[PDB]
């Protein structure tokens, strides 16, 4: 793949947009398998 | 014999249809320039040649079991046990129920374990120069100069015809649904 | 240099005639992974171990001790095990055979040191080891009488496991 | 100049037919972005505990410790069936042995650091079977082909585990096939949720 | 440049000791290769730990059958918890600690034997198999073999 | 309970707010037909809710005179999974970001021009160091006494006062 390409998505906002929308992937994920965890469960 | 040129050598197609192939060399027994896949260019020579004897031999003593049972000659005692039938699907699948064909697994597979591996594996990484096929196993002799030439060729050559029979034989079982002979 | 037992295989690289039992037999190249000195000790383990078994399963079927037939039922060879583990029998022999190889761990150590052939334990209370040929010859009547004991073993306890009859049992009866 | 695995491909740098088991297999380039050394010691790992997962599956078919809580022939039950302690005991052990094997050099900044730390070699030999140099191409080669075999039968063993609620070697013998009715992959945007 | 995961802590700018262990090749049976002080293989190597656990294997022996076995009048003998043995001059202390503390085989149901396990739990081997082939078997056994035999006979 | 409180399982106010809520969604599922696509999905949330009370009624939650659960966070051992426990949660992961920006950012000066490596990451030195974050307590702690966390105060750029 070209480097200069791989170095754009090296940049501050396209790894910022994409971390934080994988964050907010499985926070997604995790609150729709396991819903309403208003507790550590113990 | 070798009869190098003429059988077992280079410069010898069995079908001109096929042409010779460069990567088969003349050296290995029973080489008749039949590669039209060219296999030989990117196999290993020595584990395909000891993987074909191997299957010759297996499938000559599959052709003389398939015909002794299919003409119902039989051991002493041996119609009890196992299938009256002489259908060879039958008698083996009653040899699986009786143990008999687990007995003779579990022996030929002990034998390729502690055996066969090993053989192939030295002759493979270069550490005893095994022939292929080669099992030390010649117990009347019928070796030597015979060996070389003649014998190898022979095996090669009756067991690929056995091979050939074999997988004849129990297709034509199986369209048919009747033994041969 | 090809194996005298196996003759299209090569020779171990690991065993020499110097050992006793050699018969250049390790096709799998077990010698090549583990010390041979601790196969060695463990060959001569498992022969002294099934020879002792292999007597013992001859001998219970043959005659048994004053008082023994109460304490176990009809019970032979691996049948006994369950229930003289109940009478301290089992418990005793475990625990003065565990008390003959911790010491026996530590004569294992001392043949990989080399400071000891393996299975030397210089056990010979009566002469029998006096000449040298002897020693060599008996050393190796020894090794050829354990595996075969070994596979003997195996043969009783399996026919056991099949029939229930023990070995002179099985020779009598089919 | 291609690789040996993959032919239209060209050889990856960093793989040098050195490494057991470098057959020139990394198409999508990591070990031109990841150092070779920590993806072989990651590969070591990974492979080791599938040889020891994929025997824990069929083993635990075949014999069990005894007591009720250990009587799962299915493998994904004898998660919740053990004994909590236990397997906090076993996660706790491993992360002691995780922080002495690897000599408290375990991040990807500071494993390596000494130079004759190998990918790998975290020096458990008890028995020095790698005492005989010759055998030591072969078992290394040998250990990574059946760490790799492993990893992807493991993984067969589980999601067959979870498809069909069978422990893998009964699952063998007492085969049913995939129904569809149930299983159906996929789905949560389809139908929009729900 | 750093390569990414290299882990050579000069190339992640992280701090180094710098005191790079030499690695002996030596290795004890219970434990690890690695950097050692000298003379503690010699004296702490495969000699020590396997000595030791066999010792270790032959004192479980009788911690494993340990309690009070007392002989009735007739010949069998009662196996109770060392508990029962109260001690004089400790107070209120007269139940003391004692092996079986340190080993609750009986507390948690284990029943030990000097072999590990026992009559009383021991290892379950069972026949995943269910008595059946591997092929050509009737309705209550359907291989994965049987699967392939239906789907080519359909 | 504690703090006057009542356990949710058996507080009736809890309750009710379970029956009026699994009574909203009734009446919005009374105007729909079975096996039609609104009622179905109706019906999930009727599960969720039902299964959400459940949970929370069997959890040692204690409900307020509202209904509603309260959280107890004065460090009591029988409250901890409301938030001694979620917290040490994050302050773990808090602490892994902290210490893998750190070390990013002493990675970044040591380079030829360290502002590009801000953004611009070097995505495989900045992933060895996301995978540096697990250990952080111990390598934090021990870069703070080896000297390698607090610079003296000598080194710090403070204004003239
Ligand atoms: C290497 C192959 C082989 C050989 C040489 C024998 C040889 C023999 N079998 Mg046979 N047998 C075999 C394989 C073989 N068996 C196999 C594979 C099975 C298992 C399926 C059996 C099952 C079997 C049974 C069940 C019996 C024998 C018996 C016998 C003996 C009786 C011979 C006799 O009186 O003539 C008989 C001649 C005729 C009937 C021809 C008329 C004889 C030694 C018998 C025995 O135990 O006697 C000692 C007996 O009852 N055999
Ligand atoms: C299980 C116990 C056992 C053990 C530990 C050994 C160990 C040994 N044997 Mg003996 N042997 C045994 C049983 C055993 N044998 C039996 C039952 C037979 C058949 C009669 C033989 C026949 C035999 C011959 C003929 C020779 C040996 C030799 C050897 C040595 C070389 C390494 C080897 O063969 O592989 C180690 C083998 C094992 C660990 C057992 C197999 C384990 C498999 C993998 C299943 C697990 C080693 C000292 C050779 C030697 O030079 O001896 C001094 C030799 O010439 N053995
Ligand atoms: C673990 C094996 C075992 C067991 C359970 C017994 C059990 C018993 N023995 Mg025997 N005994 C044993 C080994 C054993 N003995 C051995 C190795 C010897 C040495 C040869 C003897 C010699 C012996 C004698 C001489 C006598 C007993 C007697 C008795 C019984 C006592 C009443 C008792 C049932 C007595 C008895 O009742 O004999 C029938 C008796 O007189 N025992
Ligand atoms: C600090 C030491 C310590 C102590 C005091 C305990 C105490 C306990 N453990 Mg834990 N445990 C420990 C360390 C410890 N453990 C470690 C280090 C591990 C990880 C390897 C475990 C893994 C573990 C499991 C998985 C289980 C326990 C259980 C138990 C309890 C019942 C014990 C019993 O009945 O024993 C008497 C029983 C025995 C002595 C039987 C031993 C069984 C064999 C030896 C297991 C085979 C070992 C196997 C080959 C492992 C090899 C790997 C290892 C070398 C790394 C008891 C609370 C059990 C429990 O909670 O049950 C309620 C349980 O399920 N423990
Ligand atoms: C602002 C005031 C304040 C502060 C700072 C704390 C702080 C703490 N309380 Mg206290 N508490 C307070 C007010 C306060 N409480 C009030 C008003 C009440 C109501 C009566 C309680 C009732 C209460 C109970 C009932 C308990 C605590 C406990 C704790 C500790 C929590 C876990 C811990 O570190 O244990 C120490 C654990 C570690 C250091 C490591 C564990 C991993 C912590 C020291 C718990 C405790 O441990 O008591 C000491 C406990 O059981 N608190
Ligand atoms: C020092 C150690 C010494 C150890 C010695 C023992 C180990 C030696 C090595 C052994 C290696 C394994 C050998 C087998 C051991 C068990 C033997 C046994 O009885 O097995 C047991 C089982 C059969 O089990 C049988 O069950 C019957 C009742 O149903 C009988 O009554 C008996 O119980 C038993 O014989 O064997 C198998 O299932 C074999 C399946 C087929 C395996 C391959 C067969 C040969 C290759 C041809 C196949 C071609 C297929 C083409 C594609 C077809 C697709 C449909
Ligand atoms: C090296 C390891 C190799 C792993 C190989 C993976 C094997 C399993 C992969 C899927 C198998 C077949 C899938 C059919 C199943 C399938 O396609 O279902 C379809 C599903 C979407 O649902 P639909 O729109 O298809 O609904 C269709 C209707 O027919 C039913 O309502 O696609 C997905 O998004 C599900 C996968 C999750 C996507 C995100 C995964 C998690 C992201 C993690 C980061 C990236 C990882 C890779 C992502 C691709
Ligand atoms: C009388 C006191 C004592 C007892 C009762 C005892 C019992 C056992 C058992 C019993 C079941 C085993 C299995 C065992 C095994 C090992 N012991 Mg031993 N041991 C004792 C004393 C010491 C000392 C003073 C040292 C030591 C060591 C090791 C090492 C590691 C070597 C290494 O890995 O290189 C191993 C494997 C050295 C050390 O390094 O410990 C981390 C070390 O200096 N031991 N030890
Ligand atoms: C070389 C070459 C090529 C080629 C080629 C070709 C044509 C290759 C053909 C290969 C063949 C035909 C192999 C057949 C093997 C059969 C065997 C070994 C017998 C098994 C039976 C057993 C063991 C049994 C049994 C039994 C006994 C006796 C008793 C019974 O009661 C029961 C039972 C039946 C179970 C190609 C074209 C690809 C290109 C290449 O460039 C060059
Ligand atoms: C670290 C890491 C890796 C790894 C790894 C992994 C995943 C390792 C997993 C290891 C495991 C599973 C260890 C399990 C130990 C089990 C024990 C001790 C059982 C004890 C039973 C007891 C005490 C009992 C009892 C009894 C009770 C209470 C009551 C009865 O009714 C029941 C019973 C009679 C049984 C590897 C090595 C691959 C590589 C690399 O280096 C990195
Ligand atoms: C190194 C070292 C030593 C050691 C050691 C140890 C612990 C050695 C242990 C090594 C082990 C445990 C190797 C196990 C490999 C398992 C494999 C490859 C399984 C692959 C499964 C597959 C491909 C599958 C599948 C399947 C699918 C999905 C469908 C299923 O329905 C069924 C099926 C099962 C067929 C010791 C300690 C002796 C000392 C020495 O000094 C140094
Ligand atoms: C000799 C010990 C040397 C180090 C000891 C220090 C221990 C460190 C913390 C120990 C924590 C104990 O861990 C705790 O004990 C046991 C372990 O199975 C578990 O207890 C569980 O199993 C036991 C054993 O049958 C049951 O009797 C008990 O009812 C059940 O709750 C607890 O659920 C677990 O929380």
């Amino acid at each position: 793949m070209d480097s200069n390409f791989l170095k754009y998505l090296s940049t501050a906002p396209v790894l910022f947009t994409v971390w934080l929308s994988f964050t907010a992937s499985f926070i997604i994920e995790a609150n729709r398998f396991f819903p309403d965890m208003l507790y550590f469960p113990m | 014999l070798w009869n190098e040129g003429k059988i077992q050598g280079k410069g010898v197609s069995v079908i001109p249809l096929f042409p010779r192939p460069a990567s088969l060399d003349g050296t290995f027994p029973g080489d008749q320039g039949f590669d039209p896949f060219g296999f030989s260019s990117w196999v290993n020579m020595k584990f395909v040649a000891e993987a074909e004897i191997k299957h010759c031999r297996l499938a000559m003593l599959a052709f003389a079991g398939i015909m002794v049972e299919s003409a119902g000659i039989s051991f002493p005692g041996a119609t009890s046990v196992l299938g009256s039938s002489k259908n060879i699907f039958e008698i083996h699948d009653k040899a699986v129920a009786s143990g008999a064909m687990g007995q003779i697994l579990l022996w030929v597979s002990f034998f390729e374990v502690v055996a066969g591996v090993p053989a192939m594996n030295e002759m493979l990484n270069g550490e005893s120069s095994r022939i292929p096929g080669y099992y030390a196993f010649d117990p009347l002799g019928q070796g030597k100069g015979d060996k070389m030439g003649r014998m190898q060729l022979s095996e090669i050559q009756n067991g690929r015809l056995a091979m050939l029979a074999v997988s004849g034989i129990v297709h034509h079982t199986l369209i048919t649904g009747k033994g041969p002979l | 240099a090809m194996s005298e037992s196996v003759p299209f295989l090569k020779k171990p690289e690991a065993l020499d005639s110097s050992m006793a039992g050699y018969a250049g037999f390790d096709p799998l190249g077990l010698s090549s992974i583990a010390d041979i000195k601790f196969l060695q000790e463990s060959e001569i383990k498992h022969c002294r171990i099934a020879m002792l078994a292999a007597a013992g399963s001859i001998a219970q079927d043959i005659f048994t001790f004053p008082g023994v037939s109460k304490v176990v039922g009809t019970a032979k060879m691996t049948g006994v095990h369950d229930v003289l583990v109940k009478q301290g029998a089992m418990g005793q022999i475990l625990l003065w055979t565990s008390f003959l190889e911790v010491f026996g761990t530590i004569a294992l150590l001392e043949t990989l040191d080399g400071k000891r052939a393996p299975g030397d334990f210089k056990f010979d209370p009566l002469g029998f080891s006096k000449n040298a040929e002897t020693a060599k010859r008996y050393q190796l009547s020894e090794i050829k009488n354990g595996r075969l004991a070994m596979l003997a073993t195996g043969g009783m306890v399996h026919g056991y496991f099949i029939t229930g009859k023990g070995p002179l049992e099985l020779l009598t009866n089919f | 100049a291609k690789s040996k695995a993959v032919p239209f491909l060209s050889q990856p740098e960093a793989l040098d037919g050195s490494m057991a088991g470098d057959v020139g297999f990394d198409p999508f380039g990591i070990s031109s972005v990841i150092d070779i050394k920590w993806l072989r010691e990651s590969e070591l790992k990974h492979g080791r505990i599938c040889m020891l997962a994929a025997t824990g599956c069929l083993v635990q078919e075949v014999v069990h410790l005894p007591g009720p809580a250990f009587s799962q022939k299915m493998a994904l039950n004898a998660w919740a069936a053990a004994p909590r302690g236990g397997m906090i005991s076993i996660l706790v052990a491993i992360g002691l042995i995780e922080m002495i094997s690897n000599r408290f050099a375990l991040t990807a900044t500071d494993m390596f650091a000494n130079p004759n730390r190998v990918p790998g070699d975290l020096g458990f030999d008890p028995l020095s079977l790698g005492a005989n140099p010759a055998n030591r191409a072969r078992f290394e080669l040998s250990e990574v082909i059946h760490g790799r075999a492993a990893m992807m039968g493991f993984s067969g063993m589980v999601h067959q585990m979870i498809v069909s609620k069978q422990a893998p070697i009964e699952q063998l013998m007492h085969f049913k096939a995939v129904d569809s009715s149930l299983m159906k992959l996929g789905g949560a945007a389809g139908n929009l949720g729900y | 440049d750093t390569t990414g995961f290299s882990g050579v802590p000069s190339q992640f700018a992280r701090p180094e000791s710098g005191v790079y262990p030499a690695e002996p090749t030596e290795q004890t049976f219970l434990g690890m290769r690695g950097p050692r002080a000298p003379g503690h293989r010699e004296n702490f190597g495969g000699k020590h730990t396997a000595t030791m656990l066999a010792i270790a294997a032959l004192l479980w022996q009788p911690v494993s059958e340990a309690g009070m076995y007392r002989m009735g009048a007739d010949g069998a003998l009662t196996k109770s918890s060392f508990s029962n043995m109260e001690v004089p001059g400790f107070g209120n202390m007269k139940k003391a600690p004692t092996i079986e503390s340190l080993f609750p085989f009986a507390k948690n149901g284990f029943d030990a034997s000097p072999a590990l396990f026992g009559k009383g739990s021991m290892i379950v081997v069972e026949d995943p198999r269910d008595g059946c082939g591997a092929y050509a078997n009737s309705g209550a056994c359907h291989t994965f073999l049987d699967e392939i035999g239906d789907a080519l006979k359909k | 309970d504690v703090a006057g409180l009542t356990p949710c399982g058996e507080s009736k106010e809890f309750a009710r707010r379970l029956d009026g809520s699994v009574k909203k969604l009734q009446t919005r599922l009374s105007k729909y037909e079975a096996g039609t696509p609104p009622a179905l999905a109706l019906q999930k949330q009727i599960d969720k809710t039902k299964n959400r009370f459940d949970r929370y009624g069997k959890a040692g939650l204690l409900c307020g005179t509202d209904g509603l659960p309260h959280l107890i966070t004065d460090g009591r051992w029988t409250h901890s999974g409301e938030f001694v426990i979620p917290g040490l949660l994050f302050l773990y992961v808090a602490g892994w970001i902290g210490w893998v920006g750190r070390s990013y950012v002493l990675f970044a000066r040591t380079a030829d021009k360290p502002t590009e490596k801000e953004i611009i990451i070097d995505v495989p030195v900045a992933l060895s160091f996301v995978s540096t974050g697990f250990i952080w307590p111990f390598s934090a702690f021990k870069e703070f006494t080896s000297g390698n966390l607090i610079v003296p105060a000598d080194e710090i750029t403070v204004s003239p006062r």
